[PDB]
RNA sequence: CUUUAAAUCCUUUAACGAGGAUCCAUUGGAGGGCAAGUCUGGUGCCAGCAGCCGCGGUAAUUCCAGCUCCAAUAGCGUAUAUUAAAGUUGCUGCAGUUAAAAAGCUCGUAGUUGGAUCU
């Protein structure tokens, strides 16, 4: 992606799955980019900001997209620990 | 029977990476397995691993960063000279930019780039990319 | 002589091979 | 003109999708060829690889339709392949051109040795498969050209690959499977996780989210 | 599966050497039986004496009469049927004269619709059939 | 036993596919641009370039600080720079693989004679060279394939015995003036 | 007479030597593979062509010819042996349910291969 001169020569940088760290292909139409709303610590209202998790279609098909999103939310404090 | 425990370890790591798992349990452990894993981890492919000590032959739980495409063994361990190393890299590696051949040399177990740095040929153990 | 019409008519005759070549010329640099 | 039927088409027509790489980044499907006509435009060069007449046996005789294999792509990193079967050759060619436009994928180019200038070859060894036809692309040194059969050579030149090494196995005489395997190998270039792509992904707003207000303002 | 051991060289070599005899070309070129059955005896061409002219019927899908000559080779006395290629060229050949005969282009296999013919006439009476056909040379008196 | 030598070498290679449109068109373009006689001259320059690329590749496979790589790479780079197909600024093994066949065809004596104004066309250049009207330095050169070096580029003159750079009229002019 | 042991040859200098510059380039092809005519005449499953698929049974894109076209070119065609193509001998690197194929089954010597562990 970087030549010896240091200039970037890639067409684009593809997304990587937030669970498997695998590249999501340009024609992977089963992949998702879910936004999870962030909430105020004392009011519990939408902050206008969110957190994004990209799950590829292979994880969705095998059914571990739910567990992957749950673990990503748990490891981020959106979902309460234990 | 089970021969070449390194082949089993590398096949288990490859299969667990294909399945998208975060950890793989390898058994039995061995010195060569630990050295191969250390060479893998120095290059950022595999991450930290823990050696479980049962009193007969250890097991290793290896964390898996999703960076690994394929890890394989070469059987038999052909003796490789420094002049035949380039042919092995062309046969085994996806490109000249990334990918490593792990040799076992009298200077230790290391990748082909280090083996050329230390001016040592050896016996081919495997590869990873 | 329409190259496409010739192909649609007698691609399956004695002249199918030559008619295919004439069709490929009309479409691209074949 | 062109009245978009999809949200993505409406966003593309109202000049707020900067490049085709945003859609590739978010893996959205293209259902209107006019998006590709808008982005790649006159740089696209298509050609017909093969017109295969296929027959279906009936009581009265054989019903003949013609399948058109069309490869498209600007010679700079985008290539597509479309196959359409119709009762007539012209209709099949038009449909195959539309399908090849809809199937355009980004092609990742790399270097063989030292990274000087623009990337010229494939970033690594990639393999494409389609019904026993295996096509392998190997990085080649600068100035080698495409060392391949005419069909993979045409697809790779259309993809903008300057020089490559090629291996084929299986019934490559079936042009459709050969071309589809070459297309699969070409599209696998951007799915391959190389160490230069290990940097953690930084997510940007989707076109549907970043321009939701414009979509609802209609 | 195949054996992969550092000391398996003899097994691999012997297996390859034994399995090569199941290759049609290898067995043909190394057994030596096809060489003794070859009328030319490994030669590219041969000289023979025209015993008679024969017309062999073409194979079924198409109809014709192929103008051949039955020749007897000088080196070994074997009897050979050789195709006289072009039209009218059978008239350039007389009974009981020397002809140079080559293969038909498929290495002992019959070529085209001509059945059981794998030889063709190149020269007759020490002048090529093409020179006689094109009129560059006349038959010697 | 003889005191002769049988060291000979074919200077070209025939294409694998005899009839493909792209190669035929490209080679005819080259012949027309550089006024060559047949496809064999194109194939000869192609073979020269391919051998050079093979040598450069085999050197590039070696260690960067390999004495043989350094020596033979500098030798090859100097040889390429000397005939003017490679720029002195870009003298590295990786820039060899960027060379094209036209870089070598530009250095023929035919091309240099046409480009220096000595000839009206490239074909006029070929017939001028073949007719002993051209000299490089003090030596009359008769071969259109003469690869002009960089130091001999400025010494391609119009000979001294030819009517174009000499002064003795030729056969035709002398005969026609003799009929006055 | 430069050359050479007398000499031919290349080289060199002179005198003639080009306008159909007659000082006249050929060999194989023109359905596909494979580059280049379903133009014209003859032949009418005949003669023949055709490596293979196929062409010819009175409107032959394929034969015999005319013209035109293209491939290489002082060189082209053909027959054989051989190499690559052949990942169709596979060490790299094939295959063995149904396409050719795992022994009816199990012991077994040679062969091949062989678990962790020493700074």
């Amino acid at each position: 992606m970087q030549n010896d001169a240091g200039e970037f020569v890639d067409l684009y940088v593809p997304r990587k799955c937030s669970a498997s760290n695998r590249i999501i292909g340009a024609k992977d139409h089963a992949s998702i980019q879910m936004n999870v709303a962030e909430v105020d610590k004392v009011t519990g209202r939408f902050n206008g900001q969110f957190k994004t998790y990209a799950i590829c279609g292979a994880i969705r098909r095998m059914g571990e997209s739910d567990d992957s999103i749950l673990r990503l939310a748990k490891a981020d404090g959106i979902v309460s620990k234990n | 029977v089970r021969m070449n425990v390194l082949a089993d370890a590398l096949k288990s790591i490859n299969n667990a990476e294909k399945r998208g798992k975060r950890q793989v349990l390898i058994r039995p452990c061995s010195k060569v397995i630990v050295r191969f894993l250390t060479v893998m981890m120095k290059h950022g492919y595999i991450g930290e691993f823990e050696i479980i000590d049962d009193h007969r032959a250890g097991k290793i739980v290896v964390n898996l960063t999703g960076r690994l495409n394929k890890c394989g063994v070469i059987s038999p361990r052909f003796d490789v000279q420094l002049k035949d190393l380039e042919k092995w890299q062309n046969n085994l590696l996806p490109s000249r930019q990334f990918g490593f051949i792990v040799l076992t040399t009298s200077a230790g177990i290391m990748d082909h780039e280090e083996a050329r740095r230390k001016h040592t040929g050896g016996k081919i153990l495997g590869f990873f990319f | 002589t329409d190259p496409i019409d010739d192909f649609q008519v007698n691609w399956n005759t004695k002249h199918g091979s030559g008619v295919t070549r004439e069709l490929m010329r009309e479409l691209n640099g074949g | 003109e062109w009245m978009p039927v999809t949200k993505l088409g409406r966003l593309v027509k109202d000049m707020k999708i900067k490049s085709l790489e945003e859609i590739y980044l978010f893996s959205l499907p293209i259902k209107e060829s006019e998006i590709i006509d808008f982005f790649l435009g006159a740089s696209l060069k298509d050609e017909v690889l093969k017109i295969m007449p296929v027959q279906k046996q009936t009581r009265a005789g054989q019903r003949t339709r013609f399948k058109a294999f069309v490869a498209i792509g600007d010679y700079n990193g985008h290539v597509g392949l479309g196959v359409k079967c119709s009762k007539e050759v012209a209709t099949a060619i038009r449909g195959a051109i539309i399908l090849a436009k809809l199937s355009i994928v980004p092609v990742r180019r790399g270097y063989w040795g030292n990274k000087i200038g623009k990337p010229h070859t494939v970033p690594c060894k990639v393999t494409g498969r389609c019904g026993s036809v295996l096509v392998r692309l190997i990085p080649a040194p600068r100035g080698t050209g495409i060392v391949s059969a005419p069909v993979p050579k045409k697809l790779l030149m259309m993809a903008g690959i300057d020089d490559c090494y090629t291996s084929a196995r299986g019934c490559t005489a079936t042009l459709g499977n050969f071309a589809k395997a070459t297309f699969d190998a070409i599209s696998k270039t951007y799915s391959y996780l190389t160490p230069d792509l290990w940097k953690e992904t930084v997510f940007t707003k989707s076109p549907y989210q970043e321009f939701t207000d414009h979509l609802v303002k209609t | 599966g195949k054996c992969r051991g550092l000391r398996t060289a003899r097994k691999l070599r012997s297996h390859r050497r034994d399995q090569k005899w199941h290759d049609k070309q290898y067995k043909k070129a190394h057994l030596g039986t096809a060489l003794k059955a070859n009328p030319f005896g490994g030669a590219s061409h041969a000289k023979g004496i025209v015993l008679e002219k024969v017309g062999v019927e073409a194979k079924q899908p198409n109809s014709a009469i192929r103008k051949c000559v039955r020749v007897q080779l000088i080196k070994n006395g074997k009897k050979i049927t050789a195709f006289v290629p072009n039209d009218g060229c059978l008239n350039f050949i007389e009974e009981n004269d020397e002809v140079l005969v080559a293969g038909f282009g498929r290495k002992g296999h019959a070529v085209g619709d001509i059945p059981g013919v794998r030889f063709k006439v190149v020269k007759v009476a020490n002048v090529s059939l093409l020179a006689l056909y094109k009129g560059k040379k006349e038959r010697p008196r | 036993p003889v005191a002769r030598s049988w060291v000979c070498r074919k200077t070209y290679v025939t294409p694998r596919r005899p009839f493909e449109k792209s190669r035929l068109d490209q080679e005819l373009k080259l012949i027309g641009e550089y006024g060559l006689r047949n496809k064999r001259e194109v194939w000869r320059v192609k073979f020269t370039l391919a051998k050079i690329r093979k040598a450069a590749r085999e050197l590039l496979t070696l260690d960067e600080k390999d004495p043989r790589r350094l020596f033979e790479g500098n030798a090859l780079l100097r040889r390429l720079v000397r005939i003017g197909v490679l720029d002195e600024g870009k003298m590295k093994l990786d820039y060899i693989l960027g060379l094209k066949i036209e870089d070598f065809l530009e250095r023929r004596l035919q091309t240099q004679v046409f480009k220096l104004g000595l000839a009206k066309s490239i074909h006029h250049a070929r017939v001028l060279i073949r007719q002993r009207h051209i000299r490089v330095r003090k030596q009359v050169v008769n071969i259109p394939s003469f690869i002009v070096r960089l130091d001999s580029q400025k010494h391609i003159d119009f000979s001294l015995r030819s009517p174009y750079g000499g002064g003795r009229p030729g056969r035709v002019k002398r005969k026609n003036a003799k009929k006055g």
